[PDB]
C-alpha cells in the first residue's frame, strides 16, 4: 500500500478586489516640477 | 519468640478487591507527507 504525493484542488477561477474610482497619484507631475530642491532641503510628498 | 512461638496477625475474614490496570499496546499511526507539510503547493518551494 503506497501513500502517494499529496494533491491540492487547483483554483477554478481568480478573485481580484480593489477600491474603484480612486484618482491618479500624479507622481510624475510632482517629480517633474522644475523647482528641484537640494539634498540639504529634500522635499517630501505622500501619496495615499 | 516466647517458648519458641511468635506473635502473628492471621486474617479471620476476607473480601475480594478488584484493581484495574491500563496497559498501552498501540498509539495513533501518525503519517506525514513531508513534501505537502514543508512546501504546501508552491512550486518555488518544491524545486528547492
Ligand atoms: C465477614 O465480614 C462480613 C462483612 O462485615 C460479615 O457479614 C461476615 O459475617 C464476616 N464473617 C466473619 C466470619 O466474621
Amino acid at each position: 500500500v503506497y501513500d502517494l504525493s499529496g494533491f491540492t484542488v487547483k483554483p477554478v477561477a481568480t478573485v481580484h478586489r480593489r477600491i474603484p474610482d480612486l484618482p491618479d497619484c500624479d507622481i510624475d507631475k510632482w517629480l517633474n516640477n522644475f523647482n528641484v530642491p537640494s539634498p540639504l532641503n529634500w522635499e517630501r510628498k505622500i501619496f495615499s | 519468640s516466647v517458648g519458641g512461638l511468635y506473635e502473628i496477625k492471621i486474617p479471620t475474614n476476607f473480601t475480594i478487591v478488584g484493581q484495574e490496570e491500563f496497559i498501552q499496546t498501540n498509539s495513533p499511526k501518525v503519517t506525514i507527507d513531508c513534501s505537502l507539510f514543508v512546501c504546501s503547493n508552491y512550486a518555488a518551494c518544491h524545486d528547492l
